[PDB]
């Protein structure tokens, strides 16, 4: 009774997952284009740093 | 600044003295060989291991023959699976794949070949060399001997095979019996010889699985894929 | 009963598919055409590490990015001085065959797995000054893929019996386990704000895990092949998983659905390891045909080309603040490569 | 003027191409670790060397002579003389113990890991470099290679034989007896291998010609570039009578053989790889 | 997302012919190799015949070599196996299987007891 337990148990997490809050894809990648505009500068290794800040030269 | 150059200075004691530690290591890891040991369920892998020595997942044997270490490793609390954790033993000298031969049925030396041939033909274990021992030859000797065949059915060739010449039959053994070990022996060459292209090289031999000289064939085979890598790396093969 | 119980699967997996569908109202790839692109990174390597004798095949990063802990083959756990070049630390390790290391948030404790299904936490901060076993982590009936510490308290294990398990370090015994997989789980990349974590595994599918609930919140599946890692973005709300069909695919958490997949053609080799830098606009890809793709996270093309390892890139690692980038290959060398 | 100008070229062209490959072979060791790592490449550094060596020091001074047709630094020739025997025992020498190095390798292989240190290396090199140094300088500047009664030497029967010995004839007997080793070994080999690939043909000699051109070229361009000077050398002091001119083209052959060593040992795959790098 | 599903099979008598139709979905169908495995009632799963990429190199179980024919069209995304002559120990569970990565030749968990690349299975049974 293997078998029947695990489909058992994909139903019950298929139902959990199914009925869930979702986010339209625009305002998601929207958020995370925010993200980055935001902590582009923050970035070392997008924007590049002179070798006094570089603590690796 | 005296602090930080006594730092720095720490830290340079510390890695001269873990340098000092890592090269006794390389040498101990160098002089070492590694062994991989994959055999079937109903294959005797813990015989094998058993005769070697005299819930973990990776069991370790360790073993000296003429002054050289090796280590072998038998897959033990592991799942079926093994397409990941296979390639981690790209790096070792060689795989002994062990392969039980028998002639609820199920055709096992099939699945054998296949999970040979996709050794051999894994993206990383083409620089491995492969040991093969094929287990249970009084099985066979028995099975064949009697009268009641399984390999004959499943193998269709086998039916229409020759003996080969260079193959060198035992006094005691049946024709039989030696066609058969020296067919299932041919079917493992043809798929390593067709699959390599001389990177890598298949080791046959004919065990029972009670046998003191085993752990010499290691060493010998060990010996063997050493001198082809070398002869490799001259380009010589 | 076998019969109704997939059908009624099926039919929830239409359902959730519809769902997905109906959601993408516009792909990220079209929203981010009016976007500058990042161009060409010439990173270089401001540091090798030289020590480890096999081949290496995980590596994690302080929080401080000073120091790095490489796991390696040969049984040998090395912390490293990521400024000097300076080995911190030299650990035996029990077992040879070690897949993952971690280090600590606090950095008193470092963690390493293998193929012994045994997790290993040895503590730095040992009084007498050498290295010592704190703990031995057993049952696990699969290997130990790849572990994470939450903190000292608690650390979360992948293994191999497509299990991922929550450990009290101080009990030694397993605070939840995790247990919705049918395929090996690779790795689990931890959240920011350590609430939530994300596995990829062999079924082709990443799970997002409710560290204190115990089960899945979320299933991903867009994936051809196995998923080898997977990684977080910086906010939390994003994850990138490598992938054995030479397709890093970036998912999103709320949209529940592959924003967008990162390919080419000429690219066919796996990929083993992803990483994402402190922005998180350039995902940092390690491959099997012994180069790192940058890729930008908008633009979906390859911003640069890390050329400098012999055998191939087993991981990949950015430090917190995202200075440098740490990578681990199967030469037995560590390349840091500097934008 | 036109044949002194062709045979210009002709020189100019092999120091060129001796500095060029002797440079990008110590180029390709020193910046790239993977080759420097192994111990086995140390005395291909150590070759290397001496072949630059041979075409820094003993090469152009001797070119630069011929067209001439004069020597013109006159105390230089017996310093000159002494590099010359120094460069050209430490390249031989050199082979030697390559070849050495793969028959202990190739023969007995966990006991070439286990013994082969890099400490072990080094102590070769330095006995090879030693060697050589004993019989160039030492004997060169207490004057015991020249005959008893421009830049010619007449060397004595004595040190002729000795040198030639020494410098050829042993590393010569020890090359002839190690390759027919390693060429026994590997023929054994090949025949493992092709017994069981004709087994999985029957089921279902290129190989033996790689491995005799690969020991065939490296045997022939060595013995065909050295065998004819060293002959030459000790015939010359007994009779003394073959011209100046073919014995000339005898050591320039010798020359050209640490000329042609980068290509018999540095077409291995990594050094394929350093070099394509570098190159490009 | 990678679903195998298959079509055909239910009661066969021996020797007639029955087909088997595997639908690929969620993935590329030329870059994998691809198999199929038939686990017997109450015997453990055994590899059945694969075709590779191209479908050039074609390798099959013995005990099905000569009987069983296996295409697949990279058009239509199928894969099609014909069964002729067959055996009453032929009946057994038939599962379509894919290949781990993609390019490659080596098949290592193709025949193992849980396997999250193969499809559901339609019983075949052959009565006399
Ligand atoms: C005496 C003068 C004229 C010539 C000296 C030649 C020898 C002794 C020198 C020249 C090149 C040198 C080698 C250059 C490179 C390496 C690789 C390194 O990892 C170990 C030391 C080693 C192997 C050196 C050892 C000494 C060496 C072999
Ligand atoms: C490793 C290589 C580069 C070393 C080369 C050293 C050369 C350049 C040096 C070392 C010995 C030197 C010679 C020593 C003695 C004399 C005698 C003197 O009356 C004229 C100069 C002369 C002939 C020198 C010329 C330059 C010389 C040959
Ligand atoms: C010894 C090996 C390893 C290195 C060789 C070093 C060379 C450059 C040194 C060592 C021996 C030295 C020679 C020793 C003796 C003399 C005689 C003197 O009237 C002229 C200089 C001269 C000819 C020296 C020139 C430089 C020399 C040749
Ligand atoms: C020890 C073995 C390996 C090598 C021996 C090399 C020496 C000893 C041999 C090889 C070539 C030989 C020379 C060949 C030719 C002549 C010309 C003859 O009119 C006088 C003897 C003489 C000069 C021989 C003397 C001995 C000799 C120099
Ligand atoms: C550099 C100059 C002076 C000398 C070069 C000599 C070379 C070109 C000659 C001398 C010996 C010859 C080899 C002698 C024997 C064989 C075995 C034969 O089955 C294939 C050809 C092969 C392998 C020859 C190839 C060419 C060869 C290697
Ligand atoms: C090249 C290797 C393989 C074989 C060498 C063969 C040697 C013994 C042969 C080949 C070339 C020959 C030389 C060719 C030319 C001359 C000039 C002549 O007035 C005297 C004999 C002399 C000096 C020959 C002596 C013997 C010789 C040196
Ligand atoms: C005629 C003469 C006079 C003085 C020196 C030589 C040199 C010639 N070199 C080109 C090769 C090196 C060498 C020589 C003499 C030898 O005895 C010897 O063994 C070697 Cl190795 C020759
Ligand atoms: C007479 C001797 C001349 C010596 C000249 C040596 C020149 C060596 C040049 C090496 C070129 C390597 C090309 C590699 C090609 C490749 O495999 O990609
Ligand atoms: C890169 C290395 C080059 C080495 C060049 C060596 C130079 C040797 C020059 C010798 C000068 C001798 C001067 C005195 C000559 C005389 O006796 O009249
Ligand atoms: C390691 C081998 C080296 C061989 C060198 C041997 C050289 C011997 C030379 C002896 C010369 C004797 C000079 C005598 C001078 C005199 O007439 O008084
Ligand atoms: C260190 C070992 C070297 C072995 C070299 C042996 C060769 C010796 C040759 C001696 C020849 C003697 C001829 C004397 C002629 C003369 O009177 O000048
Ligand atoms: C790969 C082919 C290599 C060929 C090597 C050829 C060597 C040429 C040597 C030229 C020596 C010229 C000597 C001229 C002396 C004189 O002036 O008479």
């Amino acid at each position: 009774t293997a078998s029947i337990a695990q489909a058992r148990k994909l139903v019950e997490q298929l139902k959990m997952e199914a009925n869930i809050d979702r986010i339209k894809v625009s305002k998601a990648a929207a958020d995370l284009m925010a993200y980055c505009e935001a902590h582009a500068k923050e970035d070392p290794l997008l924007t590049p740093v002179p070798a006094s800040e570089n603590p690796f030269r | 600044t005296e602090d930080q150059r006594n730092e720095e200075k720490a830290q340079r004691e510390a890695n001269k003295k873990i340098e000092k530690q890592l090269q006794k290591d390389k040498q101990v890891y160098r002089a070492t060989h590694r062994l991989l040991l994959l055999g079937a369920g109903e294959s005797g892998k813990s015989t094998i291991v058993k005769q070697m020595r005299i819930t973990s997942g990776i069991f370790e044997t360790k073993f000296q023959v003429d002054k050289v270490n090796f280590h072998m490793f038998d897959v033990g609390a592991q799942r079926d699976e093994r397409r990941k954790w296979i390639q981690c033993f790209n790096d070792v000298t060689a795989i002994i794949f062990v392969v039980a031969s028998s002639s609820n049925q199920t055709n096992r030396l099939q699945e054998a070949l296949n999970l040979f041939k996709s050794i051999w033909n894994n993206r990383w274990l083409r620089t491995i060399s492969v040991i093969l021992f094929l287990n249970k030859q009084d099985l066979l000797a028995e099975k064949v001997l009697a009268g009641k065949s399984k390999i004959e059915d499943y193998f269709p060739e086998f039916a229409r095979y020759t003996t080969p010449e260079d193959a060198t039959p035992e006094p005691g053994e049946d024709p039989r019996v030696t066609r058969a070990k020296y067919f299932i022996r041919d079917e493992f060459l043809r798929i390593s010889t067709a699959s390599g292209d001389g990177r890598h090289y298949c080791y046959p031999h004919f065990t029972c699985s009670v046998d003191t000289e085993n752990i010499r064939r290691v060493f010998n085979d060990c010996r063997d894929i050493i001198q082809r890598m070398h002869l490799r790396q001259y380009e010589l093969l | 009963e076998l019969d109704q119980l997939r059908q009624e699967a099926e039919q929830l997996k239409n359902q959730i598919r519809d769902a997905r569908k109906a959601c993408a109202d516009a792909t990220l790839s079209q929203i981010t055409n009016n976007i500058d692109p990042v161009g060409r990174i010439q990173m270089r390597t401001r540091r090798t590490l030289r020590g480890h004798l096999a081949k290496i095949y995980a590596m994690h990063w302080g929080t401080d990015s000073r120091l790095l802990v490489s796991a390696s083959q040969d049984g040998k756990l090395i912390i490293w001085d990521s400024y000097t070049t300076n080995k911190v630390h030299a650990i035996p390790l029990r077992s040879s065959w070690v897949m993952t290391c971690a280090y600590a948030p606090s950095g008193n404790y470092v963690a390493c797995g293998g193929l012994d299904n045994i997790c290993s936490i040895y503590n730095l901060k040992t009084r007498e000054g050498n290295v010592r076993v704190s703990r031995e982590l057993a049952g696990h009936t699969g290997y130990l893929s790849c572990c994470r510490f939450l903190d000292d308290n608690q650390i979360v294990t992948s293994s191999g019996d497509t299990t991922c398990a929550l450990w009290d370090i101080e009990t030694g015994q397993q605070t939840t386990t995790f247990t919705g997989h049918t395929g090996d789980v690779m790795s689990l990349s931890l959240a920011p704000d350590t609430r939530l974590f994300v596995s990829g595994a062999c079924d082709a599918s990443a799970k997002l895990w409710d560290v204190r609930e115990g089960m899945c919140r979320q299933t991903f599946t867009g994936h051809e092949s196995d998923i080898n890692a997977i990684c977080f973005f910086p906010n939390g709300n994003a994850f990138a998983t490598g992938s054995d069909d030479a397709t890093c695919r970036l998912f999103d958490l709320r949209a529940d659905q592959e924003l967008m997949t990162y390919s080419h053609d000429n690219i066919i080799c796996g990929i083993t390891s992803v990483s994402f830098s402190k922005s998180g606009r350039l995902l940092l890809a390690g491959y099997d045909d012994f180069n790192c793709n940058v890729w930008d996270a908008l633009k979906a093309d390859r911003a640069g080309v890390l050329a400098g390892h012999d055998n191939r890139v087993s991981c990949l690692g950015v430090t917190d603040d995202g200075m440098a980038v740490a990578t681990g290959s199967w030469d037995s060398f560590l390349k840091i490569w500097n934008g | 003027f036109s044949v002194r100008i062709l045979t210009a070229c002709f020189l100019s062209l092999l120091i060129l191409s001796t500095l060029l490959g002797n440079t990008l072979v110590c180029a390709a060791v020193i910046r790239f670790r993977h080759l420097r790592s192994k111990v086995t490449n140390f005395f291909v550094i150590s070759l290397a060397v001496s072949d630059l060596l041979v075409a820094v020091l003993v090469m152009p001074w001797k070119a630069v002579a011929e067209i001439a047709g004069f020597w013109p630094f006159g105390s230089f020739c017996n310093i000159w003389v002494a590099f010359d025997i120094m460069c050209s025992t430490a390249s031989i020498l050199n082979l030697c113990v390559i070849s050495v190095d793969r028959y202990w390798a190739i023969s007995s292989p966990f006991r070439y890991e286990r013994k082969m240190t890099p400490k072990a290396a080094f102590i070769l090199i330095s006995v090879a470099w030693t060697l050589s140094v004993l019989i160039s300088f030492i004997p060169v500047q207490l004057s015991w290679h020249k005959a008893k009664p421009n830049c010619d030497s007449s060397l004595s029967r004595t040190y002729a034989i000795s040198s030639s010995v020494i410098s050829f004839y042993i590393p010569v007997a020890i090359m002839i007896v190690t390759y027919t080793r390693i060429y026994r070994i590997a023929q054994k080999q090949i025949r493992r291998i092709a017994a069981l690939e004709r087994a999985a043909v029957h089921a279902k000699f290129k190989r033996e010609t790689k491995v005799l051109k690969t020991l065939s070229v490296i045997m022939g361009v060595f013995v065909c570039c050295w065998l004819p000077f060293f002959i030459l050398n000790c015939i010359l002091p007994f009779c003394g009578c073959i011209d100046s001119n073919t014995f000339d083209v005898f050591v320039w052959f010798g020359w050209a053989n640490s000329s042609l060593n980068p290509i018999i040992y540095a077409f291995n795959a990594d050094f394929r790889k350093a070099f394509s790098t570098l190159l490009g | 997302q990678v679903q195998l599903q298959e079509s055909g099979g239910g009661l066969v008598q021996p020797g007639g012919s029955l087909r088997l139709s595997c639908a690929a979905s969620g993935f590329t169908f030329s870059n994998y190799k691809m198999n199929w495995v038939r686990q017997a009632p109450g015997k453990g799963l055994e590899w059945v015949s694969d075709i590779s990429q191209s479908g050039a190199s074609i390798s099959y179980t013995g005990s099905v070599k000569g009987r069983f024919t296996i295409s697949r069209d990279n058009a239509k995304n199928t894969l099609y196996l014909q069964m002729n002559s067959l055996k009453p120990e032929d009946t057994a569970v038939y599962y379509c299987a894919r290949c781990p990565a993609p390019f490659t030749r080596d098949c290592f968990d193709v025949t193992s007891t849980t396997y999250a690349y193969r499809g559901q299975g339609t019983q075949v049974t052959v009565s006399s």
